[PDB]
RNA sequence: CCCCUGAAAAGAUAUCGGGGGUGCCCAAAGCUCGGCUCAGGCGGGUCAGAAAUCCGCCGUAGAGUGUAAGGGCAAAAGCCG
């Protein structure tokens, strides 16, 4: 039988945790300030999972764009084609190796 | 039942979650331990000998069941089940499959061929690796060559070679 | 605990101090934070910005700064709320924070809480903090004319009850029913203080 | 003997035991006009208004569903509730049986009928009903495991124990323990 | 169409492959605010009992979350108002 393609078709093992992180996760994330030009990291938070992007963009580095509203808006590449992330903080992480 | 060749190798993942198995055999094996149990009394034993596997295979709940009835029937009679602890070390968790024309066993299970191949539940068969332990028993040094000789009538059931390693505890 | 499989809650969580369901809230306007605290004896006010490794306090003071502005009252009533406000209100604007958002913690908004007494001292200095019309105590109990008209009444009731509920009262020189009299003294003092600061 | 002087005091000043609070309960099966008359037998018994207590699950072999009340409590403190225990203990003769206590300093006796207390007049209207007595004592420093900030455990030296609730239902309350 | 597995730690991935589910239901089972803590166990308590309401202790979720499976959730995403 054929692949089904829910938004989250094969993400078991990705939305899962290990029991030492179940719960709230910290605040930090939410306190970094993002300009355009910064380069951040796609790290998908599964207690968060509706604002989340998709599977596909979990580990991808893009760069900020802008903001709107308080979502980040994020260009980033899967393949060779150019994708447009918006996503909220908490699933993101600063990009320290450039 | 099928040629014990047809199941020998392995050639495929584990099939032992019963909770998704309909109708997965019940072991037919009723003990795996066998003589003298209790821990007090298996300290007057000194010897340990082991029936150990040379390859990698499927052994079959029946040959396992086969293997234990020969070996301690002898030990029984000549040994003694005073002196002597025998245990049938692997469990038969493998669930094995067979595609037959069948009725009473599902809709499917009438087509013919390799059309809905995937086979219903024929038995069940641990899988072993070389060096892995089939039989341990534990005895006095008196009683070697007759421990040697159970464990000789015990191989002679089993599907893959095995050999007799002898340490004491 | 019991068991590698337990999850120990966040320290500040466990010792009962950060409501962080509440705090993610307070994070998510990017607002400075007006931080309102009730301990026994005093009050505590701060306003703070969040940074994530850890907050930073622009302006903290307690209640024992109001002995600066000759404050006879007690430590930590509704009088000595607004006058912490007005303080740290001041102090504040002078670093630059106009607007703050008020952030209470694990304490109730009860109308006419001690906590909306800060935040009122707060705003009439310059900083704006967004509130409901309807939590505000009224000047009467800013001014503490419910202090004065408990103590008249306990006078003239049992006039002992009024010697010893009172006694740091009357040991500071201030004879409660003196209150409001007092009040305004003291908040001439800080006004005057900090719009000639201001000023200059 | 009021609420106030009625406190065991060991040789320490803040080790003293009182009566925190005294729960009365009754536990009527279903019915709300049945369970009106038990509500207004409290109110009149104790002073205090008593409070419905609502079925915590849907129990079919006892007709009742989750929700709806089948109880009425109230919790009396300070004056009401040594006034009121006082009469209790009347009803029952000042006895308590020493395996009512449990050892945190709670004690609870029944009630069989609320005729033997007095002051209570048998009414053909109210009926007959029972009652749960539930008397707990504490030391000061309970606050810490009830307050809202920062709530934590209190230590054990400072918990009332099985042996000092005896003495204090003998050496304060006058009560035959048994 | 959907979930887990197959699927080989980025992505994609088939078979009349395996285990299941979907063509609804709910004015609340939807929104928000506050309070609270669940399953289960123990001690005491009038009928009362294994199980009803009451007091206390323990209780990492062993409960609940409409509905498959997987994931998430404890001053909550559960329960009550
Ligand atoms: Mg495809
Ligand atoms: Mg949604
Ligand atoms: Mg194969
Ligand atoms: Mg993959
Ligand atoms: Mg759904
Ligand atoms: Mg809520």
């Amino acid at each position: 039988v054929k692949r089904t393609h829910g938004y989250r078709y094969k993400s078991r093992k990705l939305l899962s945790k290990a029991p030492r992180e179940r719960g709230m996760s910290g605040l930090s994330r939410l306190l970094y300030e993002y300009k355009p030009g910064d380069k951040v990291v796609i790290d998908i938070d599964p207690t968060f999972i509706s604002t989340a992007p998709h599977r596909r963009y979990q580990g991808k580095v893009g760069v900020v764009i802008g903001t709107r509203g308080r979502a980040y808006v994020i260009e980033t590449y899967i393949g060779d084609k150019k994708k447009i992330i918006i996503t909220t903080p908490e699933h993101l992480r600063p990009h320290l190796g450039g | 039942a099928r040629p014990a060749r047809c199941y020998r190798r392995i050639k495929g993942p584990p099939y032992t979650r019963e909770e998704y198995i309909h109708g997965a055999p019940m072991i037919q094996i009723p003990k795996f331990d066998m003589g003298t149990t209790s821990a007090a009394a298996r300290a007057a034993f000194t010897m340990v000998a082991k029936l150990v596997a040379e390859e990698r295979g499927q052994i079959r709940m029946q040959a396992l069941e086969a293997a234990r009835q020969i070996s301690s029937k002898y030990l029984t009679k000549y040994v003694g089940d005073a002196n002597y602890y025998l245990r049938l070390n692997v469990v038969p968790h493998h669930v094995l499959r067979e595609n037959r024309m069948l009725a009473m066993a599902g809709a499917d299970r009438l087509q013919e061929g390799m059309r809905l191949a995937f086979g219903s539940p024929a038995g069940r068969a641990a899988r072993v690796e070389p060096g892995q332990v089939i039989f341990y028993v534990e005895f006095k040094p008196e009683h070697l060559a007759h421990v040697k000789e159970a464990l000789r009538r015990a191989a002679s059931k089993l599907p893959i070679p095995t050999r007799i390693v002898v340490e004491p505890k | 605990a019991r068991g590698a499989r337990y999850k120990v809650p966040f320290r500040r969580r466990r010792e009962g101090v950060t409501n962080y369901r509440k705090r993610r809230k307070l994070l998510l306007s990017r607002k400075p934070r007006l931080v309102v605290r009730k301990t026994n004896k005093h009050l505590i006010a701060q306003i703070v910005i969040a940074r994530p490794h850890g907050d930073e306090t622009v302006v903290g003071l307690d209640t024992r700064v109001l002995s600066k502005f000759g404050w006879k009252g007690d430590e930590n009533n509704t009088s000595a709320a607004y006058l912490l406000g007005l303080i740290v209100g001041y102090k504040a604007r002078a670093k630059g924070i106009k607007e703050a958002i008020l952030d209470i913690g694990l304490h109730r908004p009860t109308p006419g809480a001690r906590v909306f007494a800060v935040m009122k001292g707060v705003i009439d200095a310059g900083v704006e903090v967004p509130h409901g019309e309807e939590v505000v105590p009224s000047e009467e109990r800013i001014r503490g004319e419910h202090v004065a008209e408990y103590a008249k009444r306990l006078k003239e009731e049992a006039p002992e009850a009024y010697k010893a509920r009172f006694s740091r009262y009357l040991q500071r020189g201030l004879p409660p029913e003196e209150l409001p009299s007092h009040f305004e003294e003291v908040k001439k003092k800080i006004v005057e203080y900090y719009e000639q600061k201001l000023a200059k | 003997m009021k609420w106030k002087e009625l406190v065991l005091v060991k040789d320490h000043p803040m080790k003293r035991v009182y009566i925190e609070k005294v729960v009365v309960n009754i536990g009527v099966g279903t019915g709300g006009e049945r369970l009106e008359k038990a509500a207004n037998l409290l109110r009149e018994l104790t002073g205090a208004e008593p409070s419905l207590r609502r079925a915590k699950r849907s129990i079919k072999d006892f007709g009742i569903r989750k929700g709806e009340p089948i109880g009425v409590a109230v919790t009396l403190r300070r004056d009401k509730a040594v006034e009121f225990l006082m009469r209790a203990l009347q009803a029952v003769g000042n006895r308590i049986k020493r395996s009512s206590f449990d050892e945190r300093g709670n004690v609870c006796f029944g009630i069989k009928e609320h005729i033997m207390l007095p002051g209570v007049k048998y009414d053909p209207a109210v009926g007959i009903w029972g009652m749960d007595v539930c008397v707990r004592l504490a030391k000061p420093g309970l606050r810490v495991q009830l307050r809202r900030r920062r709530r934590s455990k209190v230590g054990k030296g400072q918990l009332v124990t099985r042996e000092e609730a005896v003495e204090f239902f003998q050496k304060v309350l006058g009560v035959q323990v048994d």
